[PDB]
C-alpha cells in the first residue's frame, strides 16, 4: 500500500480527537457531536442557539487561538427539515491547525450572525442569504452581492433549476434590455451517470 | 457518385434532402449547400478482400496504435466473408 | 515538405480554400436526418 | 409547533410591518417615476405597488410575512439608491410579452399547456 | 417458527431453512456479485461469481446455490473472497472481445461495471482470444455470440419460462457455443425477454440495435395497453423521441417479462400518425383544416340532433377519461346508444355487477389454484404473461390444467377435453370424470375466454360456465374467500368502458341506425358504410389511420398511449395510470381535451377543465376507477347465477376455434402493431 | 324526461354500507327482474360511504346519501328514485 | 422564552420566487425508480426519487435539436424515505402523486429442484 495509496497520521488523528474532547467537555451546553475524518480533520456539530458563544472561545482561549476565518458556507441537503448546513471554517496559527464549526437552520429560522467575532462574514453570510435564503440576525448591511438586482429567488437550492426563470434580451420595440421566460434552443440533457452496483462497502447504511 | 434530388439540392451520404416544398430551402439561396463528395460506403465498396491462412484473424485496422482497438474475426462460415466491426474491411479463407 | 513530403491519400483535397466566410461559398448549417415521424397521406379515392 | 420569531412577535405587528413598507413605497413611487424617467403615470406605480401587495396577501404565517417585509425593504433600499437602472424598475411592467390566453378554448388552440 | 440464525459479517440474522448465502446477503443488505443466478430462473451455479468464504472453513462456497446452516458467519468482504472475485474476473475477460464501443450494451453491462467495481484494472493475458462465429434466430434479436460467456440463461429461460426447448450448448471445453445447432428461427411470444436477462452483449434488440446509449436515455414509467394483462413498462425516449420499452418490476403482473409486442410495438407507434384535423371538400377528399372549423362543423352536425341519432364507437386503446368525457358529451344530446367494439351479453347480471366480467381472483390467484379449466381460448397469444403464470404454477405448483375448444399449442401439457361447447353441458351434469376432478379439488379456477364471447351465442355459454362455477363453489369444498367464476379479457380499454356503464358489442348501433357516429379509435370495423343511412356523419377521433380514418367525414387526430396521461384498467379490475413520455405529433391533442373543447364550442359546456377534474368526475361515477394499483374484490356471484338462469339460450354445435391459432396472426391485432415495419417482418419470418 | 340509470357505490368492510350491502343479499335479484332495461351499476370499494346516483334526461344527475341505512329505508330510498321521474 | 407559536401549514410559495403557473399547473411524482432489466444491480432503487412530468420538446429549425420552454424539465430531487418527501412536496404547494415502494417476493431457491425424482422441476439441459 505504499506507491498509489495516501499516507495515513495517526499522531494528528489522536491530538485532533484529543482537542475534540476537550471542546465537547469546555461547552455541553451546545455542543452536540464531534467527530475526526479518516483524513484528519475535525468537526464540531452544535447548535444554532450557540453559534456565537462557541466561536468567540475558539477565537480568544489561549489553548485554541482560531484567529482566522477561513470559509463560510452553507450546504442544502432537502431530505431534513433543517435544509441549510451552515459551515464555518477556522484556522489557529499559534498552533497551525484548522477547525471546521457546523450547524443547521431551516428558511424561517433566524441564525445569530458572526460579525461581532470574525469581521469577513460581515460579506460571506450575506452571500449565504444572497444564494439560500438563510437570514442573519443584527447584520449590519445585509444585500444580495452575486445575483441580479431584481432576482426573485435564491439560486444554490437544489429546488431551484439550473437554468433561471427569466432570460434578458434587447428589445428595439421599447429600446431596452427586458426579461423573457426562459426558452432555451437546445434542451440541458440530463445524464443518468449512477452505476446500479454497491460502491463502498464501508459506507454500507442499515436497511428498513 | 452524388444523387440528384430534383428540386436541384445534392444529397448527402445519410440520405437528407429537403423536399420541393420545404420553407427550409431557402437558408440555401444566394449560398451553396456543403456536402461532402466522398462517400464512405461507395470507398470502402471497392477495397478488395483478403485470403488468409488461418480459421481466425486479427485486425487492427493498420498503423498498430493509431488504428481501432484489435478484434479477432471467426472465418468458420463459407458463405458470408468476415467483415471487421470498426474499419469495414473483410477477409475470408481460400478453402 | 519539400524534403519530407505527407503521405498520399485518395481523399485529401488537391487544392486548399481560404476563408469563404462573406463569399457566396460559405457554409450554412442543416440537419442530416430525414423526417421522423410520416404522416398519414389520405386515401385518392371516393369515399362513396 | 415552537419556533423563534425573527422581528414580529404575532400577527398585528408583522401588519404594522406591512402597512410601514406601504407607507414607504408609496411615498417614494413619484420620486421613482421622476428620478428614473420612467415614461408611465405616478398612479400607474401607486397602483402596481397596490397589486403586488395585494397578490402577496395570502399569507398567515408571521415569519413569512415578516421575510416578505424584509426583502420589500431590501427593494425600497436598492430603489431609493440609484443601484437599479431604467430596465431593473420597468421589469415589473411587462411590455414585451404578449397577452397569454386563459380560457380553455385559446389554450387549446395554441398548445397542450393543462 | 423454525428460523435459524446465520451471521453476515458479524451481525445476527434469522432466516427459513433453505434460504441461500446469498439471500441472507441480500436480507443483511449487501447484494452479492453474480452473472449467472437469477430470481425468476432455476439454479445453474456455473460463473463462480458468488464464491464467498464462510469463516473457519478452507474453501470458498458458491453463494448462488448453497444453502446456508446454523451459526455459520459469511466474511462477505475478506481477503480471498476478493482474491477469488479478481480471479474470476480475469478468466472472464481473457477471452472477451474488445466490442465496447461497438456494443449496445455498453453503460448498461453487468460485466463492466463488475469488472471495475469487482475486478482487476489491467490484463495479464498475452495470446489470442477465441472468435465464435455468429448465428441467426429471427429478424428480433441480433446475434453476436463473440460476446458470449456461456452463463446459461438463455437455455433455462427457453426451457422453463418459455417452454420451447431449442437453445442449447453445443460442444466441449473452450469451443463450447450456445446456439440451436441448425438454421433455426427462435421464435416465442415472450421472445424478445431474452435480450432483458443477456448480462453481456451478445443479443441484442435489432430494431433498437445501433440507435441510442442508456446514459443519455430519460426513463418515463407507464402502462401497456396492447393487451388487458396490463403491463407496468418503462419508456426511455431520447430528445423528445421514444427509443426503447423495457418491463418493469411488479410480482403480481408483469414480474420483470413483456410480450414481443410491447417490446417492438414502439416503431409502428412511430408511423402512419394523424398529426391534423382533416375535413372533407367539395368533391370528397380528405384535406387539412385547422381546429376551428373542423370543430365549428362538428358542433353544428351536432346539435341538428336530439335522442337516438348520435352513438359513439370505443377502439381498443381508449382511456377512461375519454370515454366519461364522451359519454357526458352524448348524454347531453341524451343519448345512451355507446357501444365498445366487443361483445359482451347483457342477458342476466350483464354489466351491473362488476363479478361477471372480471378476472375475479387476481392474476397472482394461480399460485394458489390446482385444478385451471380454460373454456374457449387461446391464452398463448390472448394473455401471454397470463400463460407465463399459468405455466409457473404448472411448473412449481403442480397445475392441473385443461382447455374446451381447439387443440392449440399452449407451451406445456393439457387435457384437450374436446372443441363441442355441449361438453360444457356435461360438466355441469356429473356425466364427465372432470366433473369429479373438479369436485374432490381445493381452490379450482374456470377461466372463460373474451374470444368464446363474441360469437351468436355467448350468453349461453357464460350462462354454462357460470353454472358449472357456482355448482362447484357451493357443493365441493370451497371456504368463501376463493373465487371460481373468472374472465379473460383481449382489450385494455373493454374493462374501463364496461365499468363506467357502456353498452357492450356494437348491436346498438345495428338495431336502430343514427345520423351521426363517433369513433374513439374503432379501426376494427364493427360497422360500416353499408349498415348506416344514406348521409352519416362519422367522426373519427384516433392517433392511427388505419380502416375508420378514410370513411370519416371529419378527422381529429388524438393522442397514444405513450402521448397522453391516461387511467387504463386490465383485465382483473386493477386501474393503473400512464405518464406522458413525448408530447404527440403536430396539432393532435390529447381525447378528452378534444372532447371538451367540442362540448365548449356548442353550449353544452362539460364542468371539468384540466385532469384532475375528470378524475374527480370518475371517482364520482365509478370510485375504484381513481384507486390505483389496488384491486377490489367483487361479490355475488349467486345473483348473478340467479339472473342468468331465467332466459334459457341456445348452444350451438360449432367447434369453439379461437381467431388465433398460431404465431402468425399474433403479430396483427390492433392499430399500432398493423402500422409496424419489424411486425411486418416478423409476419413474413414466421410465415415463409 | 326519465331515469337513464342507477348507480350504487358501497364498501366491503365497513358497517356503514352493511344495511346497503343487505339489499343486494335480499332484493336487488327481482329488482333486475322488475326493470329489463334501467342499468343498476353496483360499484364496491373499500373506503367509501355509500351514494346514489340517479342519472335523468339531459345529463341531469341526482346525489342521494345512503350512509347507516337499513334494508326498508335504503327499498325507500330506490323506490322513490325510481318514483320520481323526472 | 424568545419562542412564539406558529400552527399554520409551512406555504413557501411566496419566497421561493418561482413563478405562479410552475406552483399550481405542475404535477410532482414521488416514487422508487425501478431497476434496470438490462442490468441486476439493486443500488439505484434505494431512495426516493421526486420529478416532474414531460412538457413538449420540439425541434429546432436550425438542425432539429431538442428545443423546450419548461425550466423543470431536468429537476431530479432525492429523499431518503417518504414523508420527508411529501412534507417537502406540500411545503411548496406542488401536488404530487405518490407511488408505494414494490419490494420483491423473497423467492425459495433450491439446486436439488432441478434433480426431483416425480416432480416436473426437472431441468432438460444443464
Ligand atoms: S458485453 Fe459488455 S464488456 Fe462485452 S463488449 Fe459489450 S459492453 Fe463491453
Ligand atoms: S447469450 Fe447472454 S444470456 Fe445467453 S448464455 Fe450467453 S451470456 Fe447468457
Ligand atoms: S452466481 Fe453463483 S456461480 Fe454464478
Ligand atoms: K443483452
Ligand atoms: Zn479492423
Amino acid at each position: 500500500t505504499r506507491p498509489t495509496v495516501r499516507p495515513r497520521n495517526d499522531v494528528a488523528h489522536k491530538q485532533l480527537s484529543a482537542f475534540g474532547e476537550y471542546v465537547a467537555e469546555i461547552l455541553p451546553k451546545y455542543v452536540q457531536q464531534v467527530q475526526v475524518s479518516c483524513f484528519s480533520e475535525l468537526e464540531i456539530c452544535i447548535h444554532p442557539d450557540g453559534v456565537i458563544p462557541v466561536l468567540t472561545f475558539l477565537r480568544d482561549h489561549s489553548n485554541a487561538q482560531f484567529k482566522s476565518l477561513a470559509d463560510l458556507t452553507a450546504v442544502d441537503i432537502p431530505t431534513r427539515q433543517n435544509r441549510f448546513e451552515i459551515v464555518y471554517n477556522l484556522l489557529s496559527l499559534r498552533f497551525n491547525s484548522r477547525i471546521r464549526v457546523k450547524t443547521y437552520t431551516d428558511e424561517l429560522t433566524p441564525v445569530e450572525s458572526s460579525v461581532s467575532v470574525y469581521k469577513a462574514a460581515n460579506w460571506y453570510e450575506r452571500e449565504i442569504w444572497d444564494m439560500f435564503g438563510v437570514f442573519f440576525a443584527n447584520h449590519p448591511d445585509l444585500r444580495r452581492i452575486l445575483t441580479d438586482y431584481g432576482f426573485e429567488g435564491h439560486p444554490f437550492r437544489k429546488d431551484f433549476p439550473l437554468s433561471g426563470y427569466v432570460e434578458l434580451r434587447y428589445d428595439d420595440e421599447v429600446k431596452r434590455v427586458v426579461a423573457e421566460p426562459v426558452e432555451l434552443a437546445q434542451e440541458f440533457r440530463k445524464f443518468d451517470l449512477n452505476s446500479p452496483w454497491e460502491a463502498f462497502p464501508a459506507y454500507r447504511q442499515p436497511p428498513e | 457518385g452524388v444523387r440528384t434530388s430534383p428540386t436541384g439540392e445534392k444529397v448527402t451520404h445519410t440520405g437528407q434532402v429537403y423536399d420541393d416544398e420545404d420553407y427550409r430551402r431557402v437558408r440555401f439561396v444566394g449560398r451553396q449547400k456543403e456536402v461532402n463528395e466522398n462517400f464512405a460506403i461507395d470507398l470502402i465498396a471497392e477495397q478488395p478482400v483478403s485470403q488468409v491462412g488461418s480459421r481466425v484473424i486479427s485486425c487492427d485496422g493498420g498503423g498498430g496504435a493509431l488504428g481501432h482497438p484489435r478484434v479477432y474475426i471467426n472465418l468458420d462460415k463459407e458463405t458470408k466473408t468476415g467483415t471487421c466491426g470498426y474499419c469495414g474491411l473483410q477477409f475470408r479463407q481460400q478453402h | 515538405p519539400t524534403v519530407k513530403p505527407p503521405t498520399a491519400r485518395k481523399f485529401i483535397w488537391t487544392n486548399h480554400k481560404f476563408n469563404l466566410s462573406g463569399t457566396p461559398q460559405q457554409y450554412v448549417p442543416y440537419s442530416t436526418t430525414r423526417k421522423k415521424i410520416q404522416e398519414w397521406v389520405p386515401p385518392s379515392t371516393p369515399y362513396k | 409547533t415552537s419556533v423563534k420569531p425573527i422581528f414580529s412577535r404575532d400577527m398585528n405587528e408583522a401588519k404594522r410591518r406591512v402597512r410601514e413598507l406601504y407607507r414607504a413605497w408609496y411615498r417614494e413611487v413619484p420620486n421613482t417615476v421622476h428620478l428614473f424617467q420612467l415614461d408611465i403615470s405616478v398612479k400607474q406605480g401607486r397602483d402596481k405597488v397596490r397589486e403586488m401587495f395585494k397578490k402577496n396577501a395570502h399569507v398567515t404565517d408571521p415569519r413569512v410575512v415578516d421575510l416578505l417585509v424584509i426583502k420589500g425593504k431590501m427593494e425600497l433600499e436598492e430603489t431609493i439608491n440609484v443601484w437599479k437602472q431604467r430596465t431593473h424598475v420597468m421589469r415589473f411592467f411587462h411590455e414585451t410579452e404578449a397577452p397569454r390566453p386563459k380560457d380553455f378554448l385559446s389554450k387549446f388552440y395554441v398548445g397542450h399547456d393543462p | 417458527s423454525n428460523l435459524i440464525e446465520v451471521f453476515v459479517d458479524g451481525q445476527s440474522v434469522m432466516v427459513e431453512p433453505g434460504t441461500t448465502v446469498l439471500q441472507a446477503c441480500e436480507k443483511v443488505g449487501m447484494q452479492i456479485p453474480r452473472f449467472c443466478y437469477h430470481e425468476r430462473l432455476s439454479v445453474a451455479g456455473n460463473c463462480r461469481m458468488c464464491l464467498v468464504e464462510i469463516e473457519k472453513a478452507p474453501k470458498v462456497v458458491a453463494a448462488c446455490a448453497m444453502p446456508v446452516m446454523k451459526g455459520w458467519n459469511i466474511l462477505t468482504n475478506s481477503e480471498k473472497t476478493k482474491k477469488a472475485r479478481e480471479g474470476v474476473m480475469e478468466f472472464l475477460l481473457a477471452n472477451h472481445p474488445l466490442d465496447c464501443p461497438i456494443c449496445d450494451q455498453g453503460g448498461e453491462c453487468d460485466l463492466q461495471d463488475q469488472s471495475m467495481m469487482f475486478g482487476s484494472d489491467r490484463s495479464r493475458f498475452l495470446e489470442g482470444k477465441r472468435a465464435v462465429e455468429d448465428k441467426n434466430i429471427g429478424p428480433l434479436v441480433k446475434t453476436i455470440m463473440t460476446r458470449c460467456i456461456q452463463c446459461t440463461r438463455c437455455i433455462r429461460f427457453a426451457s422453463e419460462i418459455a417452454g420451447v426447448d431449442d437453445l442449447g450448448t453445443t460442444g466441449r471445453g473452450n469451443d463450447m457455443q450456445v446456439g440451436t445447432y441448425i438454421e433455426k428461427m427462435f421464435m416465442s411470444e415472450l421472445s424478445g425477454n431474452i435480450i432483458d436477462i443477456c448480462p453481456v452483449g451478445a443479443l441484442t434488440s435489432k430494431p433498437y440495435a445501433f440507435t441510442a446509449r442508456p446514459w443519455e436515455t430519460r426513463k418515463t414509467e407507464s402502462i401497456d395497453v396492447m393487451d388487458a394483462v396490463g403491463s407496468n413498462i418503462v419508456v426511455s425516449t431520447r430528445t423528445g423521441e421514444v427509443m426503447r420499452i423495457l418491463p418493469r418490476m411488479h410480482e403480481d403482473i408483469n414480474e420483470e417479462w413483456i410480450s414481443d409486442k410491447t417490446r417492438f410495438a414502439y416503431d409502428g407507434l412511430k408511423r402512419q400518425r394523424l398529426t391534423e384535423p382533416m375535413v372533407r371538400n367539395e368533391k370528397g377528399l380528405l384535406t387539412h383544416t385547422t381546429w376551428e372549423d373542423a370543430l365549428s362543423r362538428v358542433a353544428g352536425m351536432l346539435q341538428s340532433c336530439q335522442g337516438n341519432d348520435v352513438a359513439a364507437i370505443a377502439g381498443g386503446l381508449v382511456d377512461a377519461e375519454a370515454l366519461i368525457a364522451l359519454k357526458d358529451l352524448l348524454n347531453r344530446v341524451d343519448s345512451d346508444t355507446l357501444c365498445t367494439e366487443e361483445v359482451f351479453p347483457t342477458a342476466g347480471a350483464g354489466t351491473d355487477l362488476r363479478s361477471n366480467y372480471l378476472l375475479n381472483t387476481t392474476i397472482a390467484g394461480v399460485e394458489e389454484a390446482d385444478v385451471v379449466l380454460l373454456v374457449g381460448t387461446n391464452p398463448r397469444f390472448e394473455a401471454p404473461l397470463f400463460n407465463a403464470r399459468i405455466r409457473k404454477s404448472w411448473l412449481h405448483n403442480d397445475l392441473k390444467v385443461a382447455l374446451i375448444g381447439s387443440p392449440v399449442d399452449l407451451t406445456y401439457r393439457y387435457d384437450h377435453l374436446g372443441d363441442s361447447p355441449k361438453i360444457l353441458q356435461d360438466i355441469a351434469s356429473g356425466s364427465h370424470p372432470f366433473s369429479q376432478v373438479l369436485q374432490e379439488a381445493k381452490k379450482p379456477m374456470v377461466v372463460l375466454g373474451s374470444s368464446a364471447l363474441q360469437r351468436n351465442d355467448g350468453a349461453a355459454i357464460l350462462a354454462a360456465v357460470s353454472n358449472i362455477a357456482q355448482k362447484i363453489r357451493t357443493s365441493s369444498g370451497v371456504t368463501g374467500d376463493w373465487k371460481v367464476m373468472n374472465i379473460l379479457h383481449r382489450i385494455a380499454s373493454q374493462v374501463a368502458a364496461l365499468d363506467l356503464g357502456y353498452k357492450p358489442g356494437v348491436e346498438a348501433i345495428r338495431k336502430n341506425p343514427p345520423k351521426m357516429l363517433f369513433l374513439l379509435g374503432a379501426d376494427g370495423g364493427c360497422v360500416t358504410r353499408q349498415d348506416l343511412p344514406k348521409d352519416c356523419f362519422i367522426v373519427y377521433q384516433g392517433h392511427h389511420g388505419d380502416v375508420g380514418a378514410p370513411i370519416a367525414d371529419v378527422i381529429l387526430p388524438g393522442a397514444a398511449y405513450t402521448e397522453k396521461s391516461a387511467t387504463y384498467v386490465n383485465t382483473e379490475g386493477r386501474a393503473q395510470q400512464t405518464k406522458v413520455a413525448v408530447m404527440p405529433p403536430g396539432l393532435a391533442r390529447e381525447d378528452w381535451k378534444i372532447i371538451r373543447a367540442l362540448s365548449e364550442i356548442a353550449g353544452m359546456t362539460l364542468p371539468y377543465d384540466t385532469l384532475d377534474q375528470v378524475r374527480n368526475r370518475l371517482e364520482e361515477v365509478s370510485p375504484n376507477l381513481v384507486r390505483y394499483d389496488d384491486v377490489e374484490g367483487a361479490n355475488y356471484f349467486q345473483q348473478a347465477s340467479e339472473l342468468s338462469k331465467l332466459v334459457n339460450q341456445q348452444l350451438l354445435a360449432d367447434p369453439l376455434v379461437p381467431p388465433q391459432l398460431t404465431i402468425k396472426d399474433f403479430y396483427m391485432t390492433d392499430s399500432i402493431s398493423r402500422a409496424s415495419q419489424t411486425m411486418a417482418k416478423c409476419v413474413k419470418a414466421v410465415t415463409e | 324526461l326519465g331515469l337513464r340509470e342507477i348507480r350504487i357505490h358501497l364498501c366491503q368492510r365497513s358497517p356503514g354500507s352493511q344495511g346497503v350491502r343487505d339489499f343486494i343479499e335480499k332484493r336487488y335479484v327481482e329488482l333486475k327482474k322488475a326493470n329489463p332495461d334501467l342499468p343498476i351499476l353496483i360499484r364496491e370499494c373499500s373506503d367509501v360511504q355509500p351514494k346514489l346516483w340517479a342519472r335523468y334526461a339531459f345529463g341531469q344527475e341526482k346525489n342521494v346519501s345512503l350512509n347507516n341505512f337499513s334494508a326498508d329505508q335504503v327499498t325507500r330510498a330506490l323506490e322513490n328514485v325510481l318514483s320520481s321521474k323526472a | 422564552t424568545q419562542l412564539i407559536t406558529v400552527d399554520e401549514k409551512l406555504d413557501i410559495t411566496t419566497l421561493t420566487g418561482v413563478p405562479e403557473e410552475h406552483i399550481k399547473t405542475r404535477k410532482a411524482r414521488i416514487f422508487v425508480p425501478a431497476r434496470n432489466n438490462m442490468q441486476s444491480g439493486v443500488n439505484n432503487t434505494k431512495k426516493w426519487k421526486m420529478e416532474f412530468d414531460t412538457r413538449e420538446r420540439w425541434e429546432n429549425p436550425l438542425m432539429g435539436w431538442a428545443s423546450t420552454a419548461d425550466p423543470l424539465s431536468n429537476l431530479v430531487l432525492t429523499f431518503s424515505t417518504k414523508e420527508d418527501a411529501i412534507a417537502f412536496a406540500e411545503k411548496n404547494g406542488w401536488s404530487y402523486d405518490v407511488e408505494e415502494r414494490k419490494v420483491p417476493k423473497p423467492k425459495s431457491k433450491s439446486y436439488g429442484a432441478n434433480f426431483s425424482w416425480n416432480k416436473r422441476t426437472r431441468v432438460s439441459t444443464k
